[PDB]
């Protein structure tokens, strides 16, 4: 442990990681690590279709397709899908390691992959996983894999700084009362993860415009 | 009765023809068959298998059955190629403009052809698509056999029209001059 | 065949405007839940739930099969939902559908996460024998909340089902023919229930509790909360939708529980009414 | 402009300004917020955002080279590198019944040069080859810059070197480049004789475009021409000889560094 | 004991029906002439598709046979010719089947179920008439099963599932309104002489001066008159 | 995979490669390989891992995980191309080729033997992060080789007659395929050899492969010298020239050309020629050959 | 005009009619179908046994073009693995289980139309409907026939109380290399032939190994009960005076395509009394009560020929 | 996992048969190729077909390996598939349920697909695809029996040689153009009483104590070309000269195999 509730796992984000891809991203939240490579708006050999493919590195097929459907729909609301009718957008995500909050890393890393590709985005879509931790209250922003088994875990994705939530998924039981405190926590985490994300986009651009 | 690859002839003596693959100035057979020679121009050699399953080639007469009739076209399976019945069946489409070159705008699919009939037509062109293209423009080309909407076999009365014998009803379709 | 039927745009406009005014094509307010009729088949373990025009029937099967090698200790529980060509002409047998895939997983988690069924009770012999409880969700007509109707049916069908009794003699288990021995109730700890919310306006402005089919094609996104009457929530599924502010989401959950309780009272009553007829006492 | 803008940044709330490509305005109350990560731009009292990186978007004047992907009847479909496949009508193509002979004029996988007659507005483009010059490419090698810069002339014929015949070079605004020997059966795929010396040099010219685009040094007629010149020198001075055409690896970076110098 | 059924049970469907007899409950959906997926589509005449949905479990290979039999028989009844490329979809879901108290449940079975067949043929015919699909004639089907333990032979009709296993032989028959056999299937050890007696016993359902012919008519009559109450 | 090319441009490539001096499109000499950027230990949580990148931009991450299993297949390969279903036939063949090389080594399998009734098993997962733009076997061979080198197998404190026991501290763990400093074996390499006419070329470019007259995949393993190396050939297989799957060229205006004209490219109908196959093998297996150059650089690659 | 063979592919049905009811000709005018075999005529069965070495029992059945290869594979199922096992009572000192073979699924048949079998049937596709419906048909008949006894498959411990350690499981898989004739007819006869050829190895449990064991050089033969054999036919009707009806026995593929009603009858004569094990008619009103009964006479004749083929 | 499509066995897993607790070299190497039996016309409905059998040892001991191939004529391709001027060639090989190990028909084992590509590589070179646009020839082989970690590859090579030999026969019966008949061949290196060097034209694995290396070639007689070669070994580079021989022995095997094919096709059809 050793982490204050407000505190989040160390994050290192890379943009345009792939030497030759329309858009790419690399996100590591603590131990979890995600790589994303996005084909640019392109037509296969009305609104545009997003395909999400998640490959878990060798260290449940239903769980994956559920995660794939989640990232796609979340990104699809932020992405200006309507602009290009005939084009298709493909998001390829590979997970090198897992420390829990995997879904959050994928949606965060993917949203970083999109802004790189230049596909128009209504706003950053960023998500974290928060839990109640049982009437004593120490709601947690970043959930370790250890912590998620012990405590109920809620994953929430927001449209950037706004309180609006595009995705909210919880597969572990909580009492209704605890929830109101859990989501706000997650929401607070999202803005933090946007902040690091916006810094990553801005720093690369400063070097790009310099270069 | 040469096997695939028999050294049929030096390129100088003869010219490549259907059933012959020429490599290194020594023409060779490409199918197991009985050879033939046609005999300004050098002679041409060919090898033919004993159903040939020939691919439709443009400008060839074909006999074909109409699966459906549609306003802008006709959809017809190419059941037979002249002198070779096709174990392999390839679909073929006939255009409204192609059915009769005279009075083009007046020509309508419904009046020209009807499902279940058998038509005789040339191949205007290769598919440019999954469905090969055909045309019945030539006067000789036309529905050769038909089944009435009632189901009675129909006997031709006039070039424009077919008569159902028992019904006495007449259906309009292009029929073949021959 | 076109894979999906699309509502005529002129129609799509009326429903959006009606909802904004608060008026609904169904003829009932947004908060409303369509009238529910739950009818149990005379045979044990069969339940038919009807919401408005949509009907889903669930039948429970419990074969004894060999356990998976991965987990010799736990028995298998499967919820099989199959969208049918009778449901709508579009749906084709032996071909997956996006709605069909999600319905099974969402429902499966709701029972499992609440854990009313015991994996410990299911196993008979650790090595080679385990129970195979199942519920087959048959969709008879597809209007609106197929998920919500299936949940109330699945939970009802399961409780009504009776396992073939088991007794171990000389340290040897014996699965008892129904004639040989009376059936056994389902060992049900607590009951989950599922409720689906649908949002129809950009920014998630409008929320509809129960969606008609026409309404279902128009709506931007939707969320489904799965909650036990006591308040323990087994699953929450806003898998995707136009951004809806959190405050409205939370408000919809408290309303949901009020809808869950009234469902729990009916089903428990309905189980009683039938039980009294079969076994007067 | 000076500072970068990120998606979600509110450019302005002022009414006077109007939406520009890259900027999305919330429904109802007027506000202008960026959708792309790009340097802000202020043209014609319209505020727009220029992506730091984005796919090629068509404009009417551009000259592009693309390979036909699908022969849709009543149409052709080309890969202009745009978000949506481009379409070439048969009516625009130079002609020597045409629909039956369509595949003869062009084939799937063929490569052409053409100028956008119109932009659909959905990102799609309509290409015309009616101009006499434009035709099927032939006697060359394909390269993809994946940058090219809009210039009045994106086609020139080089002197060549080491006794090589003049090498034509076509720089697509779209980002595809065709380097070939310079030299009505226009649509046939036969290739006139290409002398060995030319083949070597065609690659070097290809080397410059690749190294320069990689180096971030823009591509234009003078620069591409200049690279060949510096490259020829690099080889003569090189221990390897005049035939080390390959400009890849650091050696490519060096030619660019010299050009930037 | 006496057949009971209803029409229009499923509102959304072009036609729907529910039949209950001999402890068998079937609810069936019929969809009118429809555009046919080309792989399923046959051009000259329509293709009738039958889907048999088990009450529990998933469709067995036996379930594939039960549908093939039903399609061939019903196509003669239906007027395939009228609609060229249309697909007629018949979907049957069995809600309840008579329990076999003497054996625990087995989800997947390979054998051909002769006992469910008699209910399906009667169920579909009711639904198709609600759809209005053009038909040359109307047909009814029942099943007979013979048991020898009593000595000589005991005739058991509309058999239960436990009955067919104990019985020496099972036989299922189906008759058009013009009295002729559209389908007949039998399994077991029996003699043609015993079969003919089953055919004439089966013939009774078909010709009358239970009463199947009257049942279909009566069931239709009530809905027909109910529908035509507006004539007033 | 399966790049699409105009009839003409394919005609230019075939002729350029045919000329007595092999004038390749990029100016790379027959022996030279394109720049490659590689890392080892990239993948956490594995007994071994590796990653590689190409000039094409195609990239991959391969991981090797092992658990002793009672003495069934000793080495297991899994490939996960993004747009490819696991069932696809091509991948299973490719995986098989890679597997053939390792298992036929003898030294590698011998290395894995621990006890008569217990044996180490090597589970390899090869993942193509990049889009599958071009044929992928070249990258997979080097990546797998690198990861195998990085694979560390825990040291067994068992005397090696008894049921086995192992040590916790990973650093003690001996590297698989250790470095030279007993004779030191090298993990196997699997490379593609292309031939246009008489000329032979290596590290084939996607655009080059299309015009290929013949194409073979030769797999070799070496015994370190502790005239550089003694090399051993294990597996050879024929990759169908993608050439056959290509547009025909319309001659400038005879069902088959009586004579083969210059400008037209016709899919190469025949198969490989016997003389070409042996020389193609000879070049790869020659002492001081390209193989040693590649293998040594990979040994030079940083580890973890 | 009558272009020979060109005519047939067009207007196929009428061509069969002309040959079926020849006009007055300088010929016998015997009804000859396009196949060249009269309606009463039947395709000639040819069975060759013992072909497959790896399978426990093997049998090849040929009906002209149609061909079936059947193989019997024996596997041992531990009594502990099967759900619902209850030790049998050899003799009893009125309740019937579903069946030792059924409840334990001891016999697992499967009929596999090859992709090579027909232009009609091709690979890479989920199983075709005719292939699936035929498979269940063989299963159903095998349990109703009682062709293979359940008792023979049991494995007994033979302690020096005796108990069953396991049941032999017999897998039957069939593959059609070619399909130009009625499917089921050829298959069932092949299944019976293959089961007859089955020679499961004698098996004995070893107490020290605690594992069921089979003995090399030990041969036991499955005891088949009866020899049920089938004949199938289809009616051709002149419609597209009641329309003429002709009965066609052991049909060719084309005939199956242009005939909409079929009949298949399974009969055994071994007891010396004609016994009808199963009948099936579909798709027509031709096969009335009178036609059904007399088809058994054709079946009896078909049964008598098959036993000569099957030794 | 119970197929909705097919009949299913007992849920509990079955167990293979278990039995209670040194072949001499068969024949001369050069003529060692087992006598083969090839007949065209095995299946008429298909455009072409053929059946191949091999004798386990000596002459006519048993029919150990048996292949049946079905070639479908130039077949109209699927409408959705992209137009191809080249004839599509597709090979599907399925091991029958009867093998030393029961192989599910559905499985399409990884071992089986590997053969399909090789066979696809051998036949593809022989076929002339430029002459039949928009045409798809489907080659299908169903293997009745197999011949008889390291031992597996050798057995597989022999089955490949027969699959390319039947296919050439099949392609001929159908009017499918072929630059040359494609004949299968096998070769291997064995050690006998310290006689490590010798090469055997037909492997016959069980008889040989250990096999150092083996090659399977598909020589096109009359054209000096090998469409497909695959070889497994642990051969010292210094000893490479033998590899040339092993490869050359393989093609010498193919010419022998070709004799059966040419003879069957040449003999009254």
């Amino acid at each position: 442990d050793g982490r204050r509730w407000n505190e989040l796992r160390r994050v290192h984000a890379q943009i345009r990681t792939q030497a030759a891809a329309d858009g790419s991203s690399y996100l590591e939240m603590g131990h979890t690590k995600v790589m994303c490579v996005v084909t640019g708006p392109s037509e296969p050999g009305k609104e545009a279709e997003v395909v999400v493919s998640i490959v878990i590195a060798g260290f449940n097929d239903k769980r994956i397709i559920e995660m794939q459907s989640t990232v796609a729909n979340a990104l699809s609301a932020s992405l200006h899908t309507h602009l290009f009718p005939h084009s298709q957008i493909t998001i390829s995500l590979h997970v090198l390691s897992q420390d829990g909050s995997l879904l959050a890393a994928l949606i965060n890393a993917a949203t970083l992959a999109c802004v790189d590709a230049g596909i128009p985005m209504t706003d950053y879509v960023v998500a974290c996983t928060a839990g109640s931790t049982s009437e004593n209250a120490d709601p947690l922003l970043d959930l370790n894999h250890q912590e998620e088994q012990e405590l109920p875990w809620l994953t929430v994705a927001t449209l950037g700084e706004s309180d609006k939530v595009a995705v909210l998924v919880c597969e572990s039981r909580v009492q209704v009362s605890r929830l109101e405190g859990m989501l706000a926590v997650g929401v607070d985490g999202c803005k933090q993860i946007r902040a690091i994300l916006d810094h990553v986009v801005r720093q690369k651009g400063r070097r790009m415009i310099r270069e | 009765l040469a096997l695939p690859g028999q050294l049929l002839g030096p390129i100088s003596k003869y010219q490549p023809g259907p059933g012959t693959h020429v490599h290194e100035s020594n023409l060779y057979s490409s199918l197991l068959g009985t050879v033939h020679v046609t005999q300004a121009e050098l002679p041409t050699i060919s090898v033919s298998a004993a159903k040939r399953e020939i691919l439709p080639e443009v400008g060839n007469i074909v006999l074909c059955r109409v699966i459906r009739i549609t306003p802008r076209q006709a959809v017809v399976t190419i059941l037979v190629c002249g002198d070779t019945v096709l174990d392999a069946e390839w679909q073929g489409l006939i255009r409204v403009q192609d059915i009769r070159a005279t009075e083009k705008d007046r020509v309508k699919v419904y009046e020209s052809f009807r499902p279940g009939d058998i038509v005789r037509a040339e191949v205007i062109s290769l598919g440019d698509q999954a469905n090969y293209y055909l045309s019945t423009a030539r006067n000789e080309l036309g529905v050769i056999l038909a089944t009435s909407e009632a189901g009675n076999t129909m006997y031709p009365v006039s070039w424009r029209e077919y008569r159902d014998p028992i019904t006495g009803l007449t259906e309009l379709r292009k029929v073949a001059k021959p | 065949m076109p894979r999906e039927v699309e509502p005529s745009l002129s129609e799509r406009q009326f429903v959006l405007q009606a909802l904004q005014e608060g008026l609904r094509l169904d003829g009932r307010q947004l908060d409303q839940y369509r009238p529910l009729s739950l009818t149990f088949g005379d045979q044990y373990g069969v339940a038919d739930v009807t919401f408005g025009k949509t009907r889903v029937l669930a039948k429970a099967s419990a074969e004894v099969t060999v356990p998976y090698a991965d987990r010799p200790l736990d028995g298998i529980f499967t919820i099989a939902t199959e969208l049918s060509p009778m449901t709508s002409p579009t749906f084709e047998v032996n071909r997956p559908t996006e709605t069909e895939v999600l319905l099974s997983r969402l429902l499966e988690k709701t029972i499992r996460r609440s854990g009313a069924l015991d994996t410990e009770s299911l196993c008979l012999v650790a090595g080679q024998k385990c129970w195979s409880i199942r519920v087959d969700v048959h969709v008879m007509s597809h209007d609106g909340n197929l998920v919500d109707a299936a949940c109330i049916a699945v939970v009802a069908a399961l409780r009504h089902f009776r396992k073939p009794d088991t007794s171990i003699e000389s340290g040897v288990l014996t699965i008892y023919t129904p004639a040989e021995r009376e059936p056994v109730p389902l060992s049900w700890l607590h009951t989950p229930f599922c409720v689906t919310w649908s949002f129809f306006g950009d920014e998630g402005e409008i929320a509809v509790l129960d969606a008609t089919w026409l309404e279902e094609q128009v709506r931007v996104g939707s969320c489904t909360i799965s909650m036990n009457k006591h308040g323990e929530i087994c699953q929450i599924a806003k898998l995707g939708g136009t951004p809806v502010e959190a405050v409205s989401l939370l408000q919809c959950t408290s309303i949901a529980l009020t809808k869950v309780k009234e469902f729990s009272d009916l089903v428990d009553k309905k189980l009683a009414e039938d039980f009294k007829r079969r076994n007067p006492g | 402009s000076s500072d970068i803008v990120t998606p979600g940044e509110l450019i302005t709330t002022s009414p006077q300004f109007m939406r520009g490509h890259g900027t999305y305005i919330p429904p109802g109350t007027t506000s202008i917020i960026s959708s792309v990560a790009g340097t802000i731009l202020r043209t014609n009292k319209l505020l727009s955002v220029r992506p730091l990186r984005a796919r090629y978007t068509p404009e009417v004047g551009d000259l592009v080279v693309g390979r036909i992907i699908e022969v849709q009847a009543r149409r052709w479909r080309v890969d202009v590198g745009s978000t949506q496949f481009a379409s070439l009508p048969l009516s625009a193509i130079n002609l020597p019944t045409d629909e039956l002979q369509m595949r003869s004029f062009f084939s799937e996988g063929d490569l052409l040069v053409a100028e956008v007659q119109g932009v659909y507005g959905d990102g799609g483009a309509v290409l015309h080859t009616r101009s006499l010059k434009y035709g099927k490419l032939r006697n060359g090698v394909f390269v993809a810059v994946s940058g090219v810069v809009r210039s009045r002339r994106q086609v020139w014929t080089l002197e060549g070197a080491n006794g090589a015949g003049l090498i034509d070079v076509v720089l697509g605004v779209n980002g595809y480049v065709w380097i070939a020997k310079h030299t009505a059966n226009m649509y046939s795929s036969q290739n006139d004789r290409i002398e060995a010396e030319t083949m070597r040099e065609i690659a070097r010219l290809r080397g410059v475009v690749m190294a320069l685009v990689e180096n971030g040094l823009r591509v234009d007629e003078d620069m591409v021409m200049r690279g060949y010149r510096e490259a020829v020198e690099m080889a003569l001075v090189s221990p390897e000889g005049p035939e080390d055409v390959y400009l890849g690896g650091e050696r490519g970076r060096q030619l660019a560094a010299a050009l930037t110098a | 004991t006496a057949p009971e059924a209803a029409l229009g049970v499923l509102p959304r469907a072009d036609g729907s029906a529910r039949y209950s007899h001999a402890g068998y409950t079937v609810t069936a959906s019929v969809n009118g002439p429809i555009e046919a997926q080309r792989r399923d589509e046959h051009p000259y005449e329509a293709h009738v598709d039958v889907i048999v949905r088990p009450a529990a479990g998933v469709g067995g290979t036996r379930e594939r046979h039960l549908e093939s039999i039903l399609q061939s028989s019903f196509a003669q009844i239906i007027l395939v010719k009228s609609f060229p490329r249309s697909l007629i979809q018949i979907v049957l879901q069995v809600e309840e089947s008579p329990e076999n108290e003497y054996v625990n449940t087995k989800l997947v079975q390979a054998s051909l179920n002769f006992a469910v067949m008699p209910a399906l043929f009667q169920t579909a015919m009711l639904a198709l008439l609600s759809a209005g699909v053009p038909m040359r004639a109307t047909a009814t089907a029942t099943a007979i099963a013979l048991a020898s333990e009593n000595g000589a032979t005991k005739t058991l009709i509309d058999p239960s599932p436990r009955q067919v296993e104990l019985a020496q032989s099972v036989h299922v028959f189906a008759f058009t309104s013009q009295d002729e056999l559209l389908l007949a299937e039998s399994e077991g050890d029996f003699t043609i002489k015993e079969w003919d007696a089953a055919y004439e016993t089966a013939k009774n359902i078909c010709c009358r001066p239970p009463d199947l012919r009257h049942f279909i008519r009566s069931t239709m009559e009530a809905k027909v008159a109910t529908d035509l109450h507006w004539k007033s | 995979q399966h790049v699409l090319l105009s009839p003409a441009e394919l005609a230019y490539l075939h002729a350029s490669l045919s000329l007595t001096p092999p004038i390749r499109p990029d100016g790379r000499s027959p022996t030279q390989f394109r720049p490659l950027i590689a890392e080892t230990g990239i993948l956490p949580g594995a007994n071994g891992s590796a990653r590689v990148c190409f000039a094409d931009g195609t990239e991959a991450i391969v991981g090797v995980k092992a658990e002793v299993e009672k003495t069934a297949s000793w080495v297991e390969i899994t490939v996960e191309i993004p747009g490819v279903r696991d069932d696809d036939s091509g991948m299973v063949f490719l995986a098989q080729l890679l597997g053939e090389a390792l298992l036929a080594d003898g030294e590698f399998v011998k290395k894995l033997w621990i006890n008569r009734r217990y044996h180490w098993k090597l589970y390899i997962d090869i993942l193509l992060i990049s889009p599958p733009l071009s044929y992928p076997l070249p990258l997979l061979s080097l990546t797998t080789h690198l990861a195998l080198l990085s694979t560390r197998l825990p040291r067994l404190k068992s005397e090696g007659d008894e049921d086995p026991y192992f040590d916790d501290d990973w650093a003690v763990a001996p590297y698989l395929f250790p470095r030279s400093s007993q004779p030191t074996t090298r993990p196997p390499i699997t490379l593609l050899v292309m031939a246009v006419g008489n000329n032979i070329l290596f590290d084939p470019s996607k655009e080059e492969l299309a015009v290929a007259d013949v194409a073979l995949a030769v797999s070799v393993t070496a015994t370190d010298v502790d005239r550089g190396r003694k090399l051993r050939l294990l597996s050879i297989r024929t990759i169908d020239p993608p050439s056959r799957l290509t547009p025909p060229g319309v001659p400038n205006s005879i069902s088959e050309p009586i004579e083969p004209i210059e400008g037209v490219w016709r899919a190469p109908r025949g198969g490989a020629k016997r003389l070409v196959l042996g020389a193609l093998v000879q070049k790869v297996l020659e002492k001081g050959g390209v193989v040693d150059e590649v293998l040594d650089a990979l040994e030079g690659v940083e580890l973890t | 005009t009558f272009p020979r063979g060109i005519f047939a592919k067009l207007s196929p049905h009428p061509y069969l009619l002309r040959t079926l009811c020849p006009d007055p000709s300088n010929s016998s005018s015997t009804p000859q179908r396009t196949n060249g075999r009269r309606p009463n005529e039947a395709r000639p069965f040819r069975v060759n046994l013992g072909s497959l070495s790896h399978a426990h029992g093997s049998a090849l059945v040929r009906a002209g073009d149609t061909t079936v290869l059947c193989g019997v594979r024996g596997e041992v199922l531990p009594v502990e693995r099967i759900p619902l096992f209850r030790q049998p009572d050899v003799n009893g000192s009125a309740t019937v289980g579903r069946g030792e073979l059924k409840e334990y699924d001891l016999l697992v048949p499967n009929i596999e139309l090859a992709t090579g079998s027909a232009p009609q049937f091709l690979p890479g596709v989920p199983p075709t409907a005719l292939a699936q419906t035929l498979s269940t048909r063989v299963y159903s008949l095998l349990h109703s026939t009682r062709l293979v006894s359940a008792e023979e498959l049991r494995i007994w411990y033979r302690p020096v109380q005796d108990r069953v350690v396991a049941y032999w499981v017999l897998y039957i898989d069939l593959v059609f290399l070619s399909f130009d004739g009625n499917p089921f007819d050829v298959a069932w006869a092949a299944v019976v032939a293959a089961l007859r050829d089955t020679k499961l190895p004698v098996a004995r449990w070893d107490p020290d190994r605690e594992m069921v064991v089979c003995s090399k050089t030990e041969t036991m033969k499955l005891t088949i009960k009866g020899l049920p054999i089938a004949c199938s036919a289809a009616v051709f009707l002149e419609k597209e005076e009641k329309n003429r009806h002709w009965i066609l026995l052991d049909p060719d593929r084309l005939e199956e395509s242009l005939c909409k009603e079929v009949i298949t009858m399974v009969v055994d004569f071994s007891d010396g009394e004609t016994r009808i094990r199963a009948i099936e008619k579909q798709g027509g009103t031709v096969f009335g009560r009178e036609l059904i009964r007399s088809f058994a006479l054709v079946a009896e004749d078909r049964w008598k020929v098959v036993k000569e083929v099957m030794k | 996992m119970t197929d909705r499509r097919r009949i299913n066995g007992p849920a509990g897993a079955t167990i293979p048969p278990v039995y209670e607790d040194a072949l001499k070299i068969r024949s001369r190497p050069s003529n060692i190729i087992r006598k083969i039996y090839l007949k065209t016309g095995v299946t008429p409905s298909a455009s072409g077909s053929a059946y191949l059998e091999l004798e386990t040892s000596a002459n006519s001991g048993v029919s150990g390996l048996k292949l049946s191939c079905t070639v479908h004529g130039p077949r109209s391709l699927p409408r959705s598939s992209p137009f191809s001027p080249h004839m599509v060639v597709s090979t599907h090989v399925k091991y029958a349920p009867f093998a030393t190990k029961q192989r599910r028909g559905y499985l399409r084992d990884p071992t089986e697909r590997d053969l399909g590509i090789h066979l696809e590589a051998a036949l593809r070179g022989a076929i002339i695809a430029d002459r039949w646009p928009k045409s798809g020839v489907d080659i299908i082989i169903s293997i009745i029996e197999g011949d008889q970690q390291g031992d597996e590859v050798w057995d597989m090579m022999n089955t490949l040689s027969g699959c390319i030999t039947v296919a050439s026969a099949a392609l001929a019966d159908a009017g499918i153009d072929c630059v040359d008949t494609v004949a299968g061949g096998v070769a291997a290196l064995v050690q006998d009483s310290d006689g490590s060097p010798e090469i055997v034209v037909d492997p016959i694995p069980s008889e040989h104590r250990k096999i150092l290396a083996a090659c399977c070639v598909a020589y096109l007689p009359m054209r000096d070309e090998v469409t497909n070669l695959w070889f497994r070994g642990d051969l010292p580079a210094s000893d490479m000269d033998l590899y040339t021989e092993l490869v050359e022995k393989g093609i010498q095997a193919s010419r022998s195999a070709n004799r059966v094919l040419v003879d069957c096709l040449t003999e009254t059809v």
